[PDB]
């Protein structure tokens, strides 16, 4: 059941994947990763595309 | 012309063309024709 | 701390142990359900251990003088 | 096709066999979405044969890059053609010139 | 080096040398303002430049 | 092909004189629309009455010096235009302000009218450096919509200007500031959406939330001139009979669902050749179309 | 030449029109670089890329 | 306090699709404002009709050839998005086309009903080249606003379609260019009072002034919210 409401990507699937996103960083890193600023945690905002 | 009537491009070129462009894929169809090709004495590719 | 952590780095001293006393406070908090002292704000447990931490009503000694007297009003 | 361009367009156009290029020169026959029939003229024509030159264009064929290449009649009904004029533009071609 | 690497770059440096730069008989000038918030006031408005 | 209205969820007092109204959602560009017709009307035609000239005595002109004041004719411009009246009664008022001593001289020492009132009675207009020294002079006000320098306004006025006269600008709309900008909202699912986030900062004489209401009246008086048995009676052939039970149900004289419901299951099974498969012929159509018999 | 087509035209010579704000309405200071370029849409799309 | 109303005085209908409309009078800055608003909201929100789905006959596919025409399915897909029309009464109506013969098959060959207006009758769907060829389409015109595309339709919609039911991205806005220029009103007390003349075009479809009154109908609508509380 928990596999398919995150299949068919219900509402309800959205809003607890908005609580999730919320206060969790990730991590954006692009190549080469020539000194230490070239990964940087980020809190991300779900945006449609 | 019958293609070229239809839609003439404007030319802002100043200087005349004394040598059309040539055919663009020469270089692989004479390379295999100088190959497939029977030659009596000129020796080249199969023969 | 939701922007930036340098007011909780003020107050402990360094982030290295800033870090882990956090650790701790959030697993207190998620895995074992003690009462988050800071207001919750609909916040992740890290996010109110950071807080706690900023506002400065636990301590790595403090952490520790707390488990410790559970331990001794269990045992 | 471009505004700006160069003049080289219709060359490589013609010259990379995307197009379809006239055989023998005439007036069409018949059109469609998939096929030219052109009527040659009875100069060009050989002295033991009908003097009809059929095209069947190629529609919707996958290319290696899974783009699409289809052949678009860019002719009418009874129109006549010469020797060596664009019959069908390629995947992007536009009336004989290179359009990208 | 100990210097910033959050600098802007080229858009907002545009917009901000376009912003305090200065000219000569522009639009308005020698009036004397109140303050920031009346200087924004008037050149939304348009009776400056 | 209705639209989608606003809720509003903030009204955020900073002070008496600045609030943030947030509304959302709203339509896809619509966020723009509403702020910028919004922020023209208050910074261009919002009425409201404020200074527009005084008339000191013993000073010519602005480039002119008069003495006993630490501040020069400019900033006594400058603070006259910062106060903020409210007439009630007229269009014009003329004020007066006399004041000897060592002090500043504040908006709680002009000599206030039954009409108007000042709303920042503390608002300095000048300091005095001598005791001897006194200041006296005519203030002029008037009712206008939005901001008119006085640049254009003595360009424009080319008659027999008095001496003691001194224009000054007019900060006619109550409103000090306002900058909108527009963020991105999300009803349950698009996020196309967006919410308008206006930071209006007014002077006194008003609310935040008084002023933004009056605009909207302005704008919505301004636009009100162009405002403003289905199934029963249908044939029985094609519902799948075949060509041996379309001879069977001809035989009943029925061409209509209309001419089936009358029908009791006695005269199903006594109407002649209606078979068994004639019988599960028409049950099964007339179970697949819903409709029941007997 | 290019000059001469845009006098032909009836359009500026200098190449550039005076635009206005799309949302304010308002109008850009200075006059701004308008016309026709050819553009292509490479191979490198971000239903592949992502 | 004293704000003078503008009336719609006028509509030079210059051609089917062109229009001026004067609003006139207008206060100092009111022109600008007003001018930019109508211009927003006429050009992104206004209801029109548009072609949704059709079905031709023996066509299973977009990209697909038919025998006896000239185009391919997809280009006489992108022709029939390309036509304008008028629904009056109802909100969805499904109109039909058969012609046969040699010659190009336009708008003016489809069977109108009652309730449903083809504004330009010229235009051209497909051409037919052959003298036994024969096309019968059903197309369909639904009534909504802005641009909702076939595949977000698809995200849009419940059931399951049958096969040979092509759709169209849907382009219901009616108006494709509004400009607006302020001029000065000339009333003979006012050296002041400004006009604002609305130069629109459309595709046909729809009315000026109609489309000015539900343009100030959706900006009153929308500043009902501000009017009403705080």
């Amino acid at each position: 059941a928990a596999k398919k409401m995150v299949e068919r990507e219900e509402a309800v699937v959205w809003d607890i994947l908005d609580e999730v996103i919320r206060e969790h960083p990730v991590l954006l890193n692009r190549a080469p990763t020539l000194h230490r600023l070239g990964i940087q945690a980020f809190e991300p905002v779900l945006i449609e595309g | 012309s019958y293609t070229e009537k239809k839609r003439i491009r404007k030319d802002f070129g100043k200087r005349p063309q004394v040598l059309d462009v040539p055919y663009l894929l020469s270089i692989q169809l004479d390379s295999f024709q100088k190959f497939i090709e029977q030659d009596p004495e000129g020796q080249y590719g199969l023969e | 701390a939701r922007v930036t952590v340098q007011d909780a780095v003020e107050k402990i001293g360094n982030r290295f142990d800033l870090v882990l006393v956090a650790a701790r406070r959030a697993r207190q908090m998620q895995v074992g359900g003690k009462d988050p002292l800071v207001p919750e704000e609909n916040d992740k447990t890290t996010v109110i251990a950071l807080r706690e931490i900023e506002e400065g009503l636990i301590n790595n000694q403090i952490l520790d003088v707390r488990e410790r007297q559970e331990q001794q009003e269990q045992e | 096709k471009p505004l700006v361009g160069t003049g080289m367009e219709r060359a490589v156009a013609v010259d990379s066999g995307v197009t379809a290029v006239a055989k023998r020169g005439g007036v069409v026959q018949y059109v469609d979405a998939s096929r030219i029939v052109i009527k040659v003229n009875e100069d060009e024509m050989y002295p033991g044969e009908a003097g009809i030159d059929i095209y069947n264009l190629t529609k919707y064929t996958r290319s290696n890059q899974n783009t699409c290449i289809n052949q678009m009649p860019c002719v009418s009904l009874g129109e006549p053609v010469e020797r060596g004029d664009v019959l069908a533009d390629g995947p992007s071609t536009d009336l004989g010139e290179l359009a990208l | 080096n100990g210097e910033p690497i959050i600098v802007p770059s080229q858009d907002v440096v545009l917009g901000l040398y376009y912003m305090t730069r200065d000219c000569v008989n522009a639009k308005g000038e020698g009036m004397v303002l109140t303050g920031p918030k009346e200087a924004e006031r008037l050149y939304r408005s348009g009776l400056a430049s | 092909t209705e639209f989608l209205k606003p809720r509003l969820v903030d009204i955020e007092q900073v002070s008496s004189t600045h609030a943030k109204v947030t509304l959302e959602p709203l339509e896809r560009g619509f966020g723009h629309t509403l702020g910028n017709a919004l922020r023209r009307i208050l910074l261009s035609s919002m009425p409201g009455c404020a200074v527009t000239e005084v008339e000191i005595d013993g000073v010519l002109h602005e480039y002119s010096t008069k003495e006993g004041v630490q501040e020069d004719i400019l900033e006594i411009l400058l603070n006259l235009k910062g106060l903020a009246v409210r007439v009630q009664g007229k269009d014009e008022v003329i004020l007066t302000l006399n004041k000897s001593g060592i002090g500043p001289v504040t908006a709680a020492d002009i000599t206030h009218d039954g009409d108007v009132e000042i709303v920042k009675p503390q608002h300095v207009i000048c300091h005095l450096t001598d005791e001897n020294a006194s200041i006296s002079m005519r203030i002029k006000v008037q009712r206008g919509r939005g901001y008119v320098p006085a640049s254009t306004r003595i360009h424009s006025e080319e008659d027999e200007r008095p001496i003691g006269r001194l224009l000054v600008d007019a900060c006619y709309s109550p409103v000090e500031r306002i900058a909108y900008n527009v963020e991105a909202a999300r009803v349950e699912q698009r996020t196309d959406l967006d919410k308008l986030v206006i930071e209006m900062e007014t002077n006194g004489t008003i609310d935040p939330e008084e002023a933004i209401r009056r605009a909207a009246t302005i704008l919505a008086e301004q636009l009100e001139a162009f405002v403003d048995d289905p199934i029963l009676l249908r044939p029985v052939d094609d519902l799948e009979l075949t060509v041996r039970s379309a001879n069977c149900l001809k035989a009943e004289a029925i061409h209509y669902i209309g001419d089936l419901v009358q029908r009791t299951e006695v005269e199903l099974l006594k109407t002649p050749n209606l078979g068994k498969k004639s019988l599960t012929e028409i049950k099964d159509v007339l179970a697949s179309r819903g409709l029941s018999l007997g | 030449e290019i000059k001469e087509l845009l006098k032909l035209g009836d359009l500026p010579t200098s190449g550039q029109i005076r635009l206005y704000d799309g949302r304010t309405g308002e109008q850009f200071e200075r006059p701004v670089t308008v016309g026709y370029m050819y553009m292509l849409k490479l191979n490198h799309l971000v239903d592949d890329k992502m």
